[PDB]
């Protein structure tokens, strides 16, 4: 090798050192995908979110872990042509509005496609039901019969809310998949703890499968 | 892009001194550095080299054991510590930048230096010394002791021009390529051991001393130089 | 006895071939270059050495019947290889159980570089400790019989089997509780998998190490017929090890 | 909307077409002329291979 | 005129079909029957380039047949040296969701794009010894799928808003807009003369465009699913396409109809990329079954298999001198074959 050829190899090895260092720093992250219909409290899920149209990214830290959130809302195109990019995400967050009857039967359709996709066979889902207090006050005038024709029972607060949750959970058809459900309002502040507790359970379940027990 | 050198002065023999060079205007950490000195009535001479990242250091046989080269990347400064000075170290010291990859043009920018006063190699020959000569074609030749053509197909020959009261600048690198910001009237061609530099439509601001340099293997050696005068 | 010789012949061949296949499956595929698989490779090496260097030579011992014709070349190094390789097998099972235990109890921390560093350290102490036991009597003070000193019969036996046994029993006790706590098909499979792991370890080694400790401490006579079955039970454990940690993984089958 | 589609269809429906036999023949002749200059079809010796 | 104009469209569609039917006399297979088969093609891996820590989505060759650029989801652009397997530059990206990349014919610029709906142009040869962002092109309402360089000051892009565009880099404005597609545009291919280009969309059709006049001249419809890849013949009078229905087809500009189909009863997976040889005798395609196949362009006979990847092959490429072929896949590795 010539003198100039020896110097070129030295420059190439310094690039490898920086590339290796960047991979280590980026591996200590938790990737989450945010899904839901328009006007469902997607942008106010966590109060301590910081923004870092096309794709919108948002990150926050809890305890000693880094979280990254992706909101694919501005892509009004064929979803099947870019959904395989988010194949390595840890979990999926789905937001549902309990006080919007028109968006019903549309959120259910979107839930069915995501829960039954080839690239998301073994991905867990965290489900958020928003506007808990608005739904209770509104149910007095409309007894839930506008959205669901087939429903019976005294619908004050509980049975109506338990019926919607069972409708969403019926779309799961995988043994290695789980759904975590929670109900929140606009004044709740302990939303980061729920996500933290869910991801801890997901990693445990994955490690049992490697052991062979689950 | 700027390179300002500091230091110099009158030093008794046997003393010690250091020189500093401050860089401002480019990415300093990605460039290699060289020290080149010129005697008051002679040509150029190479001194030392430090690689990008301070992983490789080379010295000349004259100053080995008593010269030290170092760099400070965060402060963008280059140093040269010298001890046991002799009367043969009186020269003007320059600082040169260089980068090495596929298609690079090393020795592209020089900087004005500082004057210091104390009071197996390849031989490159330029037989011609003074050529009297506008609107004409001039050819200058350089010769080599051994062939500069490597097995990879590259010939390592460089050409420089130094105008009076100025610093040398790059004209031709690797015996065929024309440097940036240089008129197309300059051309260069040759074969193994024989090289030629031709100028067409000679004009003003083209008078000075021309140097041929090899970069095949360390240490780097220059030529005597050829002077063009009207 | 001819049928027994033929039956034991296939046992040696299977152990040599099956463990070799594990190495072939591992260092020919780019998806078996993860942290958990470095522990399996250490176990496989310690399993092929027994079938190649220990089982054949020991088989000749009962072929002649009572004599070891080789004087010192096959009566001083044969014992060293027998102790070194079998001890490493037992300590390779323990290192696997500890890695599984810390993955469930501490999922947040025991990942990435920390898991890699701890896993490699356990491999280092697996062979370092085994060599000390094997080389203890040879360097620090026709029948080819092992030392029967009362002091050596306790240090070499308690420190190679009884200590690892307590760790394995304790670790999988907590793991079974965690599986059932999170919760019917899945629960039934959890009990079966843990039972098979412990049962093979219990059956193949305890009968041998039980009589190796009681005999010197309390003067007792055991017929040579019983020690024949006891000896080969421990050797046969190196056949079941690749049958559990690799055959029932659903990922080694895909690469096969 | 409908008028735009008709205008586009009319422009594409008035062109000069040539027979498939000519198209196949003109496509086959190009391959024969450059057969000797295709390294992936006629491998070069190791001396002239840069890889 | 609400429904009367509908009848006119149907009549014109049947007029074109009759014109093409009367123009077909003999098939390509019959004409090429008495031609010696190429035989069997065997290729061996020569170089393997490592350094990407995620999936590779696109690559492009330089005009010198030595340099190439690769884009990955780790937000990095890498320029390699094929002969020495050396790294020249490493460009970090603001957005890590990239889907395409290109290399300028002069060799002074590179381009990239993705889910950010922006095309970025980088300057390679400049002072200060570093690569900086020179221009960001905005105006698309969907993700960019492909981009190609005409000159140092012009670029053509295809997006997910069913629209192609032509830009002026210095001005940063959209000079011409191409409209007419129904589904999302996925691929793009420039003619050798730099005067026409073809595109494939998700509506199972391909179109031929005019760069100077901005009009559509021909539409080809013979597929049954989304068209993912497209490539011109070296002559410039034909092109090939690849779709999700596990089938490749060849179309002729002058005859204006399909000429030959490539299919087999074993392949059921889609096609990600297609490419030609220097002479056009061989057609190279990449599939989702981890393999790359070689077809005889004239006899529709399978001639070889390239099997060196353990994930889906996403990108292809042939040098200008036709000496080597490069394949990239989702396993973060790319290889050079000869
Ligand atoms: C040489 C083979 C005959 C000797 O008659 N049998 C033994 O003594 C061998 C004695 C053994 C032994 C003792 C003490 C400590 C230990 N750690 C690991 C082993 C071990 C392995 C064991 N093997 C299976 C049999």
């Amino acid at each position: 090798l010539s003198a100039e050829d020896k110097a070129a190899v030295e420059r190439s090895k310094m690039i490898e050192k920086n590339l290796k260092e960047d991979g280590i720093s980026a591996a200590k992250d938790v990737k989450l995908l945010l899904l839901g219909a328009d006007n469902s409290g997607k942008s106010t899920i966590v109060k301590q979110m910081k923004i870092i149209t096309g794709i919108v990214e948002t990150h926050f830290t809890f305890k000693n872990l880094h979280f990254r959130l992706f909101d694919v809302g501005g892509q009004r195109s064929e979803r099947k042509k870019w959904i395989h990019c988010f194949e390595d995400v840890t979990a999926i967050i789905f937001c549902v509005d309990l006080s919007d009857y028109n968006r019903m039967h549309e959120s259910l359709m979107l839930f069915d496609s995501i829960c039954n996709n080839k690239f998301f066979i073994d991905t867990s889902i965290i489900l958020f039901l928003n506007k808990k207090d608005l739904f209770g006050e509104k149910i007095k005038k409309s007894p839930l019969t506008i959205c669901f024709p087939e429903y019976t029972g005294p619908n004050t607060y509980e049975d109506a809310a338990a019926y919607i949750q069972a409708q969403f959970e019926s779309k799961n058809r995988s043994p290695n998949k789980e759904i975590y459900c929670h109900m929140t309002c606009a004044t709740d502040t302990n939303n980061a703890q729920v996500i933290f507790d869910a991801v801890t359970d997901i990693i445990i379940a994955n490690n049992l499968r490697g052991c062979g027990l689950y | 892009v700027q390179l300002v050198e500091s230091g110099g002065g009158l030093v008794q023999p046997g003393g010690s001194r250091k020189l500093s060079c401050s860089a401002s205007g480019f990415a300093f950490s990605s460039f290699g550095m060289h020290w080149v000195r010129q005697a008051p009535e002679k040509g150029l001479e190479w001194v030392a080299y430090i690689s990008s990242g301070s992983g490789t250091i080379y010295y000349a046989d004259t100053v080995k054991g008593r010269f030290t080269i170092s760099r400070d990347d965060p402060k963008n400064t280059l140093f040269l510590q010298m001890t046991s000075l002799r009367s043969e170290d009186t020269a003007m010291y320059y600082c040169v930048r260089s980068i090495y990859y596929y298609g690079s043009s090393p020795f592209d920018f020089w900087g004005q230096g500082t004057t210091l006063t104390v009071s197996s190699d390849i031989v490159m020959t330029q037989a011609t010394s003074s050529v009297p000569v506008p609107g004409e074609s001039v050819s200058i030749s350089c010769r080599s002791s051994k062939s500069l053509l490597h097995s990879n197909g590259n010939t390592y020959l460089y050409w420089f021009l130094q105008r009076p009261g100025q610093s040398p600048q790059l004209l031709i690198y690797r015996m065929s390529n024309l440097a940036s910001g240089v008129p197309d009237r300059f051309s260069g061609s040759g074969s193994g051991t024989a090289f030629t530099l031709t100028i067409s439509r000679l004009e003003a601001e083209d008078v000075g001393v021309y140097y041929c340099m090899q970069h095949l293997e360390y240490p780097l050696t220059f030529g005597a130089g050829t002077k063009l005068e009207l | 006895g001819v049928l027994i010789l033929t039956l034991l012949g296939f046992l040696v061949a299977a152990t040599f071939a099956w463990n070799l296949l594990v190495l072939a499956t591992i260092l020919r595929v780019r998806t078996f270059h993860r942290v958990p698989h470095n522990l399996v490779a250490s176990m496989a090496v310690s399993d092929v050495l027994v079938a190649a260097l220990v089982m054949p030579l020991s088989l000749v011992h009962e072929l002649s019947g009572r004599r070891w014709q080789l004087g010192r070349r096959l009566c001083q190094l044969w014992i060293a290889c027998d102790v070194l390789c079998c001890t490493a097998s037992i300590w390779n099972v323990t290192a696997i159980a500890l890695d599984r235990y810390w993955s469930i109890t501490r999922p947040m921390e025991y990942t990435l570089r920390t898991r890699k560093c701890v896993s490699n350290v356990m491999i280092a102490l697996t062979w370092a400790l085994s060599a000390v036991i094997s080389l203890a009597p040879l360097l620090f003070g026709e029948e080819c019989q092992v030392s029967r000193e009362p002091s050596y019969a306790v240090f070499s036996t308690v420190g190679a089997f009884y200590l690892p046994l307590c760790v394995v029993l304790f670790v999988y006790w907590k793991i079974y509780k965690a599986a059932k706590f999170r919760v019917e098909q899945k629960e039934q499979r959890a009990a079966l998998m843990v039972g098979i792991l412990i049962g093979v370890f219990v059956l193949c080694w305890i009968p041998f190490f039980l009589t190796e400790l009681i005999s010197p401490l309390c003067s007792c006579d055991i017929p040579a017929i019983w020690k024949s079955i006891f000896l080969w039970l421990g050797y046969s454990n190196s056949f079941f090890n690749p049958l559990i940690y690799t055959a029932f993984n659903k990922n080694y089958n895909s690469a096969f | 909307q409908a008028r735009k589609l008709v205008e586009q269809l009319k422009m594409e429906a008035n062109i000069d077409r040539i027979k498939v036999s000519k198209a196949a023949a003109d496509l086959m002749a190009y391959c024969e002329a450059h057969a000797k200059e295709d390294p992936l079809l006629t491998p070069v010796p190791a001396s002239e291979n840069p890889f | 005129e609400l429904d009367q104009l509908r009848q006119e469209a149907e009549q014109l569609k049947n007029q074109i079909r009759d014109a093409r039917k009367a123009c077909a006399d003999a098939t390509l297979s019959q004409i090429t029957n008495n031609i010696d088969p190429v035989g069997r093609i065997q290729m061996r891996t020569r170089r393997t380039l490592r350094g990407h820590l995620a999936k590779i989505y696109a690559m492009h060759w330089g005009t010198d047949s030595r340099l190439l650029v690769s884009a990955s989801q780790d937000g990095k652009l890498i320029i390699w040296d094929s002969y020495t397997t050396n790294k020249v530059h490493a460009i970090p990206l603001r957005s890590s969701w990239v889907m395409t990349c290109a290399y300028a014919p002069s060799g002074n610029y590179v381009a990239c794009g993705g889910l950010d709906n922006i095309c970025s142009i980088y300057n390679l040869k400049t002072r200060e010894g570093n690569v900086r962002v020179s221009r960001e092109l905005a105006g698309h309402t969907g993700y960019l799928s492909c981009c190609r360089f005409l000159d140092d000051n012009q670029i053509v892009t295809s997006s997910g808003d069913t629209t192609c565009a032509l830009w002026d880099i210095e001005t940063g404005q959209q000079t011409t807009t191409f409209t007419g597609h129904t589904g999302d545009v996925m691929s793009l291919s420039l003619a050798p003369d730099t005067r026409l280009f073809v595109s494939g969309a998700c509506d199972a059709s391909a179109k031929l465009w005019d760069v100077r006049e901005g009009m559509c001249r021909q539409t080809f419809t013979g597929h049954e699913s989304d068209i993912n890849a497209i490539c011109f013949f070296p002559n410039g009078n034909a092109f090939a396409t690849g779709s999700d229905d596990a089938t490749c087809r060849l179309f002729d500009l002058r005859a204006d109809q399909e000429l030959m189909t490539y299919s087999h009863d074993n392949i059921i997976c889609g096609i990600t990329s297609v490419s030609f040889s220097k002479s056009g005798r061989l057609l190279l395609a990449g599939y989702d079954d981890f393999n790359c196949n070689v077809w005889d362009a004239l006899k529709a006979d399978r001639a070889g298999v390239l099997a060196g990847h353990d994930n889906r092959v996403s990108c292809l490429g042939v040098t200008d001198d036709g000496m080597a072929v490069a394949t990239g896949s989702w396993d973060s590795f790319l290889k050079i074959w000869n």
